[PDB]
């Protein structure tokens, strides 16, 4: 076995994603191995996903022959499950996400927003609180939680913060699809 | 304005699973 | 690939110990497939080792390994180790489970470390390094009438190199 291709695999398995403009070497090098990466990966009940357009390879739950494995009773998942008002934030980092990325053309850039743009937006739906104070401890404290899943990152000395691409494979059509119809069907009944 | 409603579990698989921190040893 | 057979390397994998009186089916589908656990743990530089009189089925790096990370422990925890070590070899060579007291380990620390003046300070040095062993997975819970449970991953501690070793820090500081 390649040097090379099982240190693209730990490195890999550890940080659960490989961004080329960070690891270009370890993003070629587990990208030129797709085959390989899978026949390692089988035994482990994972899979690789791969966005060259975005430069990302991510790591996700293998499906079985099982219906419903419910992908959150791997062994080796660590992370909890995602409630309603961490979706609607999620939601609405994606549509800035898909503001940032329409305007966009060559060259390295970022998607940076400030939190006082997105208080009044979830204001809107939570509702509003006596203090502002009250409302910032609220955001810091959501904005942590999907910090904590590796969406987005540490505020800077400018109260922003910015958003991972990977929220892009999070909420691809079919999981936005999947998660509409479940709310629909919560909604109704 | 409930907030059990809110912390109610939505359905999304995980992705970008990261390792479990350690390998516990 | 059988389920059972996926499960078990991936519960072993994660742990490092299969007990077959905890997880005794796991230790079954294990004991039965040697050949394929063997087989799925030979690219990673690991392999299976079974202890059939105690019912152990550990992980050994087969041969400073990219997935087993070394530590060294101190003093204060080696001879802690070493009480603990001879306690279940006296446990053993009486002949279950060796169930060793929280006042048992305050005067063989105290012996060695000197003594500190006051109960609470024994028994919170006391807590502490059991609770640092299981942060090793050593011994089990605390009961409640001041007693431990040592696994008998203490059989299978480490090799001769580390036991005398032990025995030489042992012996250093019954010297003082």
């Amino acid at each position: 076995t390649p040097q090379r291709v099982r240190e693209a695999v730990q490195e890999m398995l550890k940080y659960g994603l490989l961004e080329e403009s960070h690891k270009p070497n370890l993003y070629r090098s587990a990208l030129t191995n797709i085959e390989v990466v899978d026949r390692i990966l089988e035994p482990l009940d994972l899979a690789m996903g791969v966005d060259e357009v975005r430069g990302l390879v991510f790591v996700t739950v293998r499906q079985g022959e099982v219906a419903e494995q419910d992908d959150w009773s791997h062994p080796l998942v660590r992370r909890q499950r995602l409630n309603l008002e961490q979706s609607l934030l999620i939601a609405i980092l994606r549509q800035h996400f898909i503001a940032y990325e329409q305007e966009s053309g060559t060259g390295a850039s970022q998607a940076l927003v400030a939190v006082d743009e997105l208080i009044p937006q979830l204001q809107v739906y939570l509702g509003e609180l006596g203090s502002e104070a009250k409302e910032r401890n609220r955001i810091i404290t959501l904005l942590d939680q999907l910090k904590g899943h590796g969406l987005v990152s540490a505020l800077d000395a400018h109260d922003r913060v910015i958003i991972r691409p990977i929220i892009t494979h999070l909420a691809n059509p079919e999981n936005l699809q999947a998660l509409v119809v479940w709310l629909r069907e919560q909604v109704e009944g | 304005q409930r907030q059990s409603e809110r912390r109610k579990p939505a359905c999304l698989p995980p992705v970008g699973v990261a390792i479990t921190g350690v390998p516990a040893i």
